């Protein structure tokens, strides 16, 4: 009856009579103005959401509940100040408004030592040893978590998180910021489960955590403490001239940290429409509600686009005659400050009953931030699908197209940690998008009392037309998604990211003939999975599309090419994101490389032994999900 | 707006042509239209409601259990009636009817000849199959190929030609299509008549329908199930079994139930009985039977609440069944089946689940939303039994629900021996499961019921978390019914009554369900 | 076409025309007269039975080849000796044929304490201390591995296990016997992973493998130990009165064992037949090839059953008519005399492509070995479907039915380690069976090399019928199995493995309120569980069984359940057995009591940290089974 074309236009128009602005700033009241995750102006706008989705007439809607530890600031202020090598001395340098969720808050002394981003490479490139100091930073070259995980690596005291004026134009500069420092996702309290009472909340502690206490102070602060420092900072780094290497050996810094936990009662509130040829399996769809401070921009706009897209396609069901094929469902994640948990809860939590079901995630959160540019990281088995919806919508300021970039499929970047869509893609095995109206330099009041509706508004004139744009993006990735018996997945979109693992290691072919090893069961293993997708495509392209059964043979083994490349080999309690090319630790074709580069020096920072395993581990993962996606159990040649 | 019926059939075709033309002529006065589909048989118009071609065509009660399974998912709206418009008759008697002097009788059947009206119907198939299938020699599954070997020659519409030869001996390729000499009612009296077969099984008013002879109806017999033969006139003697009557099938979601019902209420004034001459629903030149029972003297609407399990009932939804997966009930072991408890709130089966436990498994819960909800399940057989109150009993007991035990309030030497009068909570149950509740429940009560005050170590069954969670938490103990006692020898006479005025004004969906038929 | 009764009578008369005497004959001639895995011999037969299944004209017949690592004794035999408290002494004991594979070989000598079978009990119960000591055993009552594992655990030096009169009439007592000490399955240098020269064989060591040295030695090699022992043994074991409890203060026992490793290559045979409905769909039928001696009894009746069973079912699908639904694979395994090597490699290597295809294994190795009883150990997700093969089956010498016994259902025992069906279940969480016409007490030649074809058909006169009656049982459980849309599997079957769990547990009640918590959770996991598979059942029972479209979508809602009980909180490689109720470690429900148990005499041997997370975990394991079996995603409740 409605096909794509037909589908398009009846969302356009949809999109036309919405407004955007309105919703957010509405989301921006009085009684929203605080967003911390847990408070009572949090769970205020829960049931506004909540009943909201109700009014929308929603095939159902429903709320889960959890009890996760989060970290907060108490009566006990943290400080910092400057001592003096026998005792304290000196003066107070600052008092932080804003603090780093999961601190150590443990009062520490040393040395200051600036190790810019707090990046692998930064650290390296010091000439100062960080050795038994504290080190301050500047935030918005990896998440904050990592910059403390790096620190602690060459054993670190402390750290000090600042934003500077290159990086973050800011006027006010004694304003302050939040964060996390925990490397990872969902409630550390309870890593690997779901915080449901149902768990009694059991003693188990992250691995993520960090002993290090972690401190975020303003511009003002950093620069005060630039007076006590000496040694001018690399021009190779775009940074004030304030920027200062490393403190006099008369005077030190002291960090005290004193944050304490609170277990709070945490909400996600959902909403579903059932598809109507397969109901069973869905995308989802969700968006951060709460905020440190007032968040219009990190979770204002997204809650706004999650709102109104659920209204669109509600009015599209019910009164165009929209028909999908597999069901939608929008989610509101809270708690998403302090490392998406919420999000990362319910996966952990009904992660059996959306294995293979849930076949896609979009993430809502910082769609609009910017203007310039459009900016997309996501799972490769989205990438076809969103070339075509970049082709398809235009740009909000200028008339063109979003699909400029030819070669922007090489141009993206993987999904980074604090995104709600990280947990998804590599700890599920979910397929996930997350696209952005992002800018050439990040939002600069991203985490600050600033975030509010005024501030968005102000620089982002066109604010409301960005926002159509963007729900515009998000609502094409789901009509795509439900629409048609094919599902927009491209699993031949893997065969460019494994010759890429492949190539870069076939450079160190020297030091595997070295060692007893051959790289030609690498060459085989990527060579039968393109052989496994051709053969895919050509069983698809050689099928009856109206047939019910043969589509569906063939599109659940396109769902699994995702759940494949989690790896088997780890456990999921310590190290959750197993996707061999998306998630973290050794087991990832990135650790195998980095892990070998050490060997190139010849020092004794190589784990041979390591290696070899990462190695045969990752061969056959490769292999694994080849002989998975073709050739049967028996049909398999090698 | 216009509501697609389906035919089956050429000659059904044409008389829903005949259906299209003569109601435009005083329609639409509002509304209401009808169309036209052709398919091959019933099943084919099942199928085509669910795939939105078709709205609404007139099914056999045992014709429903196929239309209500996934994915046709189809519940009655319109039932329709037997008998007079002054006295209508919601269930038409199933027999068997036969030749005068033939020696046949009903437990002799084997090696003789049959006639059957359609491979599921009540009257047909499962109410002269069902007594037969515990009595048919093993393999009883395939059902079809075991009726194949009784039976010496047999016909039986719709039914696989090519698996089962034997089952279409008398009529080649087993047409479901009014075209088939042998199909429905008349068809199967078509095919005694001629002498094809031994016995057909019938409606009791296919006798009527065919003959109208007095003198010609006297040449045949009715079998009764005392293996005796009465005239055909005496029907409600001696007959088989009682069933639901033909109704019409629409979309649980999307069927408009109002759309069709307000069709055939009007259907039956202007073209129906004793109104015209010109086209009648229930009588047609073309073929008998067509669209709707020629039998039939009205329509009637299904209650809302009620559903295909709940239209048929316990006694038929479980002898069908228990037909198609050959099951056959021993005589009584006494082993007791496992009870199925029916809890309300989340506090309710949580103190149910540790009391499932606590029970080693005699009792489980099935949870349900609301009070008239539990009803319902242990009703179809989702759920066994559940506590009470006065009003409830009398809702429950006119479904065909009749409590076993009562809850005692004060306190004596001998609780369970001698029950009080009070209106006290009753547990209501269903028929069968009466003698088991009334077994298990009282085993709980040595284990679980009047304890010293030692809960928190241990398991006490009338203590709640917050207020009367499964049970009342005044109660003493659950006192045993001697007498076979109903909804109305549970509940005095005055308080029967009491309760039955104020449901005049007050009524509930499950109310007008149960009190339909 | 053909119904089950016409299957059934098609299966019958194809038994009788089978001979299988002449068959377990033609295995046990001079060419397949030595059996030992990766050994010519081994692959003589590997070769024959290829062949055999392409002569059955199959649907596709493959091999797949490992080079896995077992151990073997060499040169240098292995002995044990007496010696003196200040060196060598006294007299020499014996030189043993037979050795225990994976042992140790380090020479030991210390005082030697009889621990009897070796079980956890057995060792509780001793008064003469083992810290420190060697230790001998009678085996049978507990896998080889698992007395060495629990004499590690008491700190022991080594370990002789015997074959007591008792236990074994066997007439010579100088006889020695085979098998592994190594605590699971598979090759155990290639633990999680495949024996596949693909992953190069990194160095990689499982913790199946125990330090200490285990040796094998005849009845006589202990009588004359017990002649230098004291103290009779009590009477509670039933064994010969020769048994004597520890050795003199003056002499003690020396031994010294040095077998070497070897690196095989390993053969597993298979052939499979096409379903008709789904093909990618399969039942898996697998029998042991491989044997230490002559194995007619090991592994001939099995190999003998699996050739037959091919052929039967491939007689019943070209010239009866048969038309199988699903698939059905014939597996000859090699190795299994180290630990279902073989089979678990191929677990191990295609997991991916049998992840949700594989729906039931049925085991053939070791289903003759007596004539007085049927045992059957398996899934309960198949008890249902053994029940009504007994009742169906006739006993091979009275003319009774098997189903004797009505609650059997409760006298089955789970799977054991050295079962090739174990690592199927428990690893890869495929109901699997194991049926046996069993002996009161087992067969006494298993493991020696008096397992010949004339000792087998002198204990069992009329081995032709009950190797027929055998291949019946198997026959019905794949005609039941691939002939008809509905899946003979019963998930109903366990709400009483739960039942009897939280029963056990309940039992403890005081200690769980003592501790911070309550078993509430427990209770409604077990009850939300009942309602999922009731709901499951109503949901067959309200459908079409002949549309195609919605048994698809319950059918594989059954098959799920198996793997579902598979704990996703601990790492596949580490602790491959994951499945919570028949595999091993702490995370399964029987260690959760266990530990529980020493939570009950106040002692510092129970983990209370460790108990509040294996209650937890355990506790969401069960729930996520039961929301992901019944009300979707949403429609869910609790
Ligand atoms: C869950 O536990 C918290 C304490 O962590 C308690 O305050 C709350 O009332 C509990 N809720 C339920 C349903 O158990
Ligand atoms: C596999 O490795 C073994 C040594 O472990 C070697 O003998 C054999 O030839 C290799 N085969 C292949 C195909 O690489
Ligand atoms: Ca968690
Ligand atoms: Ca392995
Ligand atoms: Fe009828």
């Amino acid at each position: 009856r409605l096909y794509w074309d037909d589908l398009k236009r009846k969302l356009s128009e949809k999109l036309d009579s919405t407004d955007f602005t309105s919703t957010i700033k509405l989301l921006n009241e009085n009684s929203y103005v605080p967003r911390e995750a847990g408070s009572q102006k949090d769970e205020n706008l829960a049931l506004y959401v909540e009943n909201q989705f109700r009014e929308f007439k929603l095939s159902k809607v429903w709320r889960d509940q959890h009890f996760v530890k989060i970290q907060v600031k108490d009566s006990a202020q943290n400080s910092v100040i400057i001592v003096d090598k026998n005792g304290r001395l000196v003066y107070l340098v600052e008092n932080p408004g804003g603090y780093v969720a999961y601190s150590k808050a443990a009062t520490v002394t040393g040395k200051l030592v600036h190790a810019n981003f707090g990046t692998k490479k930064d650290f390296e490139d010091l000439y100062t040893p960080v050795n038994g100091s504290i080190v301050i930073v500047r935030a918005g070259k990896i998440t904050f978590a990592e910059k403390v995980a790096n620190a602690e690596s060459l054993n670190a005291i402390g750290v000090l998180i600042y934003m500077d004026q290159t990086k973050f134009p800011i006027v006010n500069a004694e304003l302050s910021f939040f964060g996390h420092a925990h490397l990872g996702t969902g409630d550390p309290y309870t890593p690997g489960f779901p915080s449901f009472n149902h768990t009694q909340f059991p003693p188990s502690r992250s691995s993520g955590l960090p002993n290090i206490p972690v401190q975020t102070i303003s511009r003002a602060a950093a620069e005060k403490l630039f007076g006590n420092m000496e040694g001018d900072c690399p021009s190779d780094w775009k940074t004030d001239s304030t920027c200062r290497m490393v403190t006099s050996e008369s005077k030190n810094v002291k960090l005290t940290v004193s944050n304490v936990l609170k277990e709070i009662k945490i909400l996600n509130i959902f909403g579903v429409i059932k598809g109507f040829v397969e109901p069973d399996h869905y995308v989802v769809v969700g968006a951060q509600r709460d905020a440190w401070g007032p968040g219009a921009a990190k979770s204002g706009v997204g809650t706004a686009l999650l709102l109104k897209l659920a209204q669109m396609f509600s009015d599209m069901v019910l009164k165009d005659g929209f028909q999908p094929s597999r069901s939608i469902i929008f989610a509101s994640w809270s708690a998403g400050d302090f490392g998406s948990v919420g999000a990362t809860e319910w996966l952990e939590g009904y992660l059996s009953s959306l294995h293979l079901k849930a076949f896609t995630y979009i993430n809502l959160d910082k769609a609009v931030l910017g203007t310039s540019n459009f900016k997309v990281s996501a799972s490769p088995l989205l990438y076809t699908l969103i070339e075509k919806t970049m082709q398809n919508v235009k740009h909000p300021v200028t008339g063109q197209f979003l699909y400029q970039d030819s070669n922007w499929a090489s141009k993206v970047e993987k999904l980074t940690l604090d995104n709600a869509a990280f947990p998804f893609l590599a700890y599920s095995g979910i397929p996930a998008v997350s696209f952005c109206f992002c800018e050439d330099t990040d939002y600069p009041y991203l985490g600050t009392t600033m975030d509010t509706y005024k501030e968005l508004i102000e620089r982002i004139p066109e604010l409301n037309k960005v926002a159509r744009a963007a729900a515009e993006v998000a609502g094409q990735f789901v009509i795509k998604l439900t629409h048609d018996v094919e599902l927009n997945l491209d699993y031949e979109r893997y065969n460019s990211q494994l010759l890429s693992f492949v190539r870069d290691l076939n450079q160190y072919r020297a030091d595997i003939k070295e060692m007893g090893l051959s790289l030609q069961w690498l060459y085989s293993a990527r060579g039968d999975f393109f052989r496994a997708t051709s053969r895919l495509t050509t069983d698809f392209g050689n099928a009856e599309k109206t047939d019910r059964f043969v589509m569906k043979k063939l599109n659940d083994r396109v769902m699994r090419v995702e759940y494949h490349f989690l790896s088997p080999y780890v456990s999921p309690k310590e190290s959750p994101f197993r996707h061999v090319f998306w998630g973290s630790g050794s087991h990832t074709l990135p650790a195998l490389l980095e892990n070998l580069k050490l060997r190139k020096q010849n020092n004794g920072a190589f784990n041979e032994t390591l290696f070899r395993n990462q190695l045969a581990l990752a061969t056959w993962t490769i292999q694994g999900a080849a002989n998975a996606l073709s050739g049967d159990v028996w049909d398999i040649d090698n | 707006k216009t509501v697609r019926w389906c035919a089956v059939s050429e000659h059904e075709a044409t008389k829903c042509q005949s259906f299209r033309d003569h109601m435009k002529s005083v329609i639409p006065s509002d509304g209401p239209s009808v169309a036209c589909v052709k398919k091959a048989s019933y099943l084919d118009c099942i199928r085509a409601i669910a795939a939105n071609e078709a709205d609404a065509v007139t099914l056999d009660a045992g014709l429903v259990y196929d239309a209500y399974l996934a994915p046709n998912n189809l519940k009655p709206v319109v039932a329709e009636f037997y008998g007079s418009k002054e006295d209508p008759q919601t269930f038409y008697y199933a027999v068997a009817v036969v030749k005068k002097d033939s020696g046949f009788q009903m437990n002799q059947l084997r090696g003789k000849k049959s006639c059957h009206t359609g491979l599921g119907r009540s009257a047909g198939w499962n109410i002269p199959i069902g007594l037969l299938y515990c009595d048919l020699p093993e393999p009883r599954k395939p059902l079809e190929k075991a009726v194949a070997n009784f039976f010496s020659g047999s016909c039986a519409p719709c039914a696989d030609g090519t698996d089962f030869p034997q089952l279409c001996q008398l009529c080649p390729g087993c047409g479901c299509s009014t075209l088939n000499q042998y199909f429905g009612y008349s068809g199967a009296f078509k095919c005694l008549k001629d002498g094809a077969g031994d016995v057909a099984f019938v409606k009791h008013s296919t006798i009527f329908e065919n003959l109208a002879n007095k003198a010609d109806r006297d040449q045949y017999e009715l079998l009764c199930l005392d293996n005796t033969r009465k005239p055909v006139d005496e029907y409600k003697d001696c007959h088989l079994a009682q069933v639901p009557s033909h109704t019409v099938v629409a979309r649980s979601m999307g069927g408009k139930e109002d759309l069709i019902w307000e069709l055939l209420n009007q259907a039956q004034e202007h073209f129906g009985k004793d109104k015209s001459k010109e086209f009648q629903l229930f009588s047609s030149p073309h073929g008998k039977d067509l669209l709707f029972k020629d039998s039939a003297h009205g329509f009637l609407k299904v209650p809302p609440r009620m559903d295909a399990k709940m239209y048929l009932g316990y006694e038929y939804v479980t002898a069908i069944r228990n037909l198609r997966e050959g099951t056959c009930p021993e005589a009584p072991t006494d082993e007791c089946k496992p009870v199925k408890w029916c809890a309300l709130s989340h506090h309710e089966r949580l103190k149910c689940d540790e009391w499932s436990v606590n029970s080693v498994g005699k009792i489980e819960c099935v949870s349900a939303e609301t009070t008239e909800d539990c009803i319902a399940k242990i009703m179809n057989g989702e759920a066994d039994a559940m506590s009470l109150d006065g009003g409830f009993v009398y809702i429950a007991g006119k479904c065909g629900l009749v409590p076993v035990l009562a809850e005692n309030y004060d306190k004596s030497d001998n609780c369970e021996d001698t029950p009080e009068a009070g209106p006290n909570h009753a547990v209501v149950t269903r028929k069968d499961k009466e003698a088991c509740v009334h077994k298990i429940l009282r085993q709980q009560q040595h284990l679980f019921g009047s304890d010293v005050t030692d809960c928190s170590g241990n398991f006490c069954l009338f203590r709640s978390e917050t207020k009367d969670l499964l049970f009342r938490d005044d109660t003493v103990c659950l006192a045993k019914l001697h007498d076979r006692n109903t909804y109305e020898k549970y509940l005095g006479e005055e308080y029967v009554k009491a309760v039955g005025n104020l449901r005049k004004c007050s009524t509930s969906s499950l109310l007008e369900a149960c009190t339909f038929r």
